[PDB]
């Protein structure tokens, strides 16, 4: 029953910041393992 | 020594004496623990003990039972379900007859009860339980303690027990809590027990709210409940007015006209925090539901269907009163501010965006004249409100009706980014960072671009709690002047943008603030840090002097910090120090990725170096570890192949970030961290991979480790085949077998955190499948000889696709995954192939379904794999 995580940058502390880091990091990580299939297969 | 007299020493204020006594009670469960048992619930059991020995005695026994590790407490149950029945029946009576007899005032039988009841009940082992406590709380005669109890002993069950497995009770379970609910109930404290035990068991009570006899009958004690005089009461019942709201939101229109508006609008005017807060929470609450319902009405548009459930709108028709409401209470600001601490003020603040989010632009007629008012009030709490209140509103609404709104109040609000006051700098500076972030048209001006940059250039020295906001602000707006830089510059990054004319003064600063003596106030060194990566990742070409230059400073402070074990004083030294250690990785972890492929090689063997450093002495904190992994998988991302030169010195880190296994994230990062590894040396690391994959068999063969990890695994799995190509077929075996039995896997298609996770490991299995397809199939000529070692799998990866296309649950990313599996498999098996396929209908349906998706590579892939079966029957 507490959104403090969403006054302001409350939320915005380092668990967060480490958390949407990893995020950048596996959707990264797709983009290179999504992009070296697609020109091994052939297509779009 | 006596029993007695020895939990009696449990409360010595002395560390010998306790450990005396905690190892004699160690020990006694350890040779007999039925009998242990047995005697201290007789001594729980008798209200002639000290209230210290059977406090004592209860303690022992919760902590027999129960546990905070879920892997522990599992272990405790089937131990305890394991002792003679009749052993286990003699503490049940003892600690049900406890049951009332206590004058201590938080229950000790209540958590015995609860503990055994968590390992009874799931196997009907304790059939007399139920019917004790109901007839406890039911039975007119009952005393207060009596009741108050079994109440505490209800809730703990409901708190501690799968929902799933009172179901079946929730029948007699709620007769007991809605007795103690009911307004003629004389103490306040049987009042309190049944409310908070009701918020608990209302998970299991579906059934129970279908029925509206019974519905109407508990919507009616609670509603009572919150007029009840002990605030304590009037809180709890509120809450199950907030939980009811969630999970039975389409039986709510009956009540919401009647009685829940008057009660949650009532509420939120309340001068007591507690009230008012909850009130707050009803609407922010109602908000969410609805912003869910909206978008299950959108996507059900698209499929061109009916939503399962439909909104009524309630916060639309409530905006009227809230907004007045809300605004009103943003005036109520602590001066004196703790950013740690929930009160109304703030609460207001998040229901407002809720709103904003929810309503969109019916709410901007609503609080803008509030905001016209108050803006140049020379009260602060009001010019505060009306600042805060403007910024709330700012996302939902239709842009095209913001952007004037927002550029006409710019004036107002530079000139409040030098207000007087602390509280009201504070929020203009979060204001102008939302303005960057969703309006940035109106920041990235000609005509107040200048003026804002230098209000934020000089907010920077200001208060902790000022300069934080002001780094965010940076951050959004540095984000915003590079998109509306390279729009359209023919080539990857633009040439240049607005930010260029002061990079190096902005940078500048921000190391500055980085090193305020209070930058622990507020987060502010921490923003500072997320802030400058911001700035550099998000700069112009022509800012790659500074970028330079501000990458030397970056490898400077980094070493500064490997000889720093000094300073760490008190315990608050150590974490601090942790958190620099984080923020300089994370912000190499960014230089790196900015920086010419040939910079990036002189700094890394002197970065290598020190991020190899790190590791070892400072063992402590994975949080370190995990930035320090994630620091090196950039590193191995820009060498690449010559990355080679370090393996053999990294090698044991390597591996105790895979054994650590305790800690998720730094496993979760040693395991990303080998497959960058696969992608950067290929082949080469062929001798390292015996190892890894005994580690990561390991990791697999140990439930123990957090269930997010297996996956990440499995995915690993498929790239280092790719890596390796046919020095796999060492592994092959263990391999298939591991995803064969994970493909098999499921949960409930009820519990959103599974039906989310399974979505998770089976893309990792479509994952570790195509990569092992196309690691075994070389690279280029007809169909190699290694990928026939799979042939006879290829049956079951069809029926496991075949399935996945079954469950309505799906994602986006599984059909894009499977798509492209069946797309390999034609390329791989050929003409068989479309004989399975053809079998098994629901990939007709999933490859069809894909050809639709919003998701391009969902439909690329689907799309392709259709064209792939499709050569196959056009072939022989």
């Amino acid at each position: 029953a507490a959104r403090l995580h969403r006054f302001k940058n409350k939320g915005k502390d380092s668990t967060e910041m480490r958390r949407r880091r990893i995020e950048v990091n596996v959707e990264l990580r797709k983009a290179k393992k999504d992009d070296q299939m697609l020109k091994r297969r052939n297509v779009s | 020594m006596e029993l007695i007299t020895i939990l009696e020493k449990t409360v010595s204020p002395d560390r010998l004496e306790l450990e005396a006594a905690q190892k004699f009670l160690e020990r006694a469960a350890v040779e007999n623990l039925p009998t242990f048992l047995v005697e201290l619930s007789r001594v729980l059991a008798n209200p002639g003990n000290s209230q210290v020995a059977r406090v004592a005695a209860g303690l022992q026994i919760k902590n027999s039972l129960t546990s905070k590790d879920p892997d522990i407490k599992a272990q405790y149950q089937q131990r305890w379900l394991a002792i003679d029945a009749n052993a286990r029946r003699e503490v049940k009576n003892y600690v049900l007859h406890t049951l009332g007899t206590e004058t201590y005032r938080p229950s000790s039988a209540s958590q015995c009860v609860a503990g055994i009841a968590c390992a009874e009940i799931p196997v009907n082992q304790w059939p007399e339980l139920i019917p004790q406590l109901v007839a406890n709380v039911t039975n007119p005669n009952s005393t207060e303690h009596m009741k108050e109890s079994t109440l505490e002993a209800i809730g703990y069950i409901c708190q501690d027990i799968d929902p799933e497995q009172l179901q079946d009770k929730s029948n007699e379970i709620l007769t007991a809590i809605i007795q103690g609910m009911r307004k003629e109930e004389p103490s306040n404290n049987v009042k309190l027990a049944a409310t908070n035990a009701l918020l608990n068991s209302l998970e299991f009570t579906k059934a129970n709210f279908d029925k509206e006899s019974e519905r109407h009958f508990i919507m009616q004690v609670v509603c009572e409940a919150t007029q009840c005089p002990d605030t304590r009461v009037r809180v709890a019942a509120l809450q199950n007015l907030v939980k009811i709201m969630s999970l039975y939101y389409q039986y709510m229109e009956t009540y919401m006209g009647p009685a829940l508006f008057a009660i949650t609008i009532e509420a939120m005017k309340s001068d007591i925090d507690e009230v008012a807060l909850q009130g707050i929470e009803f609407w922010s609450n109602v908000c969410d539901e609805e912003m869910d319902l909206a978008i299950e009405a959108s996507e059900a548009a698209e499929q061109g269907r009916p939503p399962e459930h439909t909104s009524k709108f309630y916060a639309k028709g409530a905006l009227q009163y809230l907004v007045p409401i809300l605004t009103q209470t943003l005036t109520k600001q602590d001066e004196n501010d703790d950013d740690d601490d929930w009160n109304p003020c703030k609460a207001a603040g998040v229901c407002l965006m809720l709103l904003a989010t929810c309503c969109e632009d019916d709410i901007v007629p609503h609080v803008l004249p509030f905001i016209k008012e108050h803006i140049k009030n020379p009260d602060w709490r009001y010019r505060d409100a009306a600042v805060m209140a403007f910024g709330c509103i700012l996302e939902g609404p239709e842009p095209s009706q913001l952007k004037p709104l927002v550029i006409q109040a710019m004036p107002t609000l530079i000139e409040l980014m030098k207000d007087p006051s602390v509280v009201v700098r504070d929020t203009a500076a979060w204001t102008v960072g939302r303005i960057c972030e969703l309006l940035p048209e109106a920041a990235i001006n000609d005509v107040y671009l200048a003026p804002l940059l230098q209000c934020l250039i000089e907010g920077l020295s200001a208060e902790p709690r000022v300069a934080s906001n002001v780094c965010w602000a940076f951050s959004s707006l540095a984000e915003a002047a590079y998109e509306a830089a390279d729009v359209a510059d023919d080539q990857e990054e633009p040439a240049t943008y607005c930010l260029s004319s002061s990079f190096e003064l902005i940078v500048q600063k921000l190391l500055e603030t980085t090193d305020r003596p209070d930058g622990h106030q507020n987060n502010l060194r921490s923003s500072a840090y997320e802030s400058l990566m911001e700035i550099v990742k998000n700069s112009a070409k022509d800012c790659y002097p500074a970028v330079q230059k501000t990458t030397l400073v970056i490898m400077e402070r980094l070493q500064q910090v490997l000889q720093m074990e000094s300073h760490i004083q008190s315990t608050s030294d150590r974490i601090q120090f942790n958190d620099l250690q984080s923020l300089l990785c994370a912000t190499l972890q960014n230089v790196l990725r900015k920086v010419q492929h040939q910079d990036a090689l002189q700094i890394s063997d002197v970065v290598m170096a020190s991020l190899l450093r790190m590791f070892q002495s400072t063992a402590g904190s994975g949080g370190v570890q995990e930035d320090a992994l994630m620091a090196v998988s950039t590193l191995v991302e820009v060498l690449g192949g010559e990355f080679l030169k370090y393996m053999e010195a990294f090698k044991p880190f390597l591996g105790i970030g895979l054994k650590n296994y305790a800690e998720y994230q730094v496993c979760l990062a040693a395991v990303g961290l080998v497959g960058d590894l696969c992608r950067a040396l290929q082949s080469n690391i062929i001798p390292f991979c015996d190892e890894v994959m005994q580690l990561l068999l390991e990791n697999l063969g140990n439930e123990n480790v957090h269930r997010s990890v297996k996956p990440q695994i499995l995915s690993v799995f498929g790239d280092i085949a790719l890596a390796i190509g046919g020095e796999f077929k060492k592994y092959l075996e263990v391999v298939l077998n591991t995803l064969q039995q994970a493909s098999q896997a499921q949960v409930d298609k009820s519990d959103y955190d599974m039906v989310d996770y399974l979505n998770e490991l089976r893309e990792s299995c479509l994952e570790a499948y195509t990569g092992i397809v196309q690691g075994l199939k070389g690279d280029q000529e007809n169909v190699h000889p290694d990928v026939m070692l799979v042939q006879p799998r290829v049956e079951f990866i069809l029926s496991f696709i075949d399935h996945i296309a079954g469950d309505e649950d799906h994602t986006d990313g599984v059909v894009a995954c499977a798509a492209g599996l069946i797309g390999d498999l034609c390329t791989a098996f050929g003409k068989d192939v479309l004989k399975l396929v053809e079998a098994r209908p629901m990939i007709h349906e999933l490859l069809t379904e894909g050809r639709r998706s919003k998701t391009n590579k969902a439909k690329t892939l689907a799309r392709w794999a259709t064209k792939e079966l499709r050569k196959l029957k056009n072939q022989a």
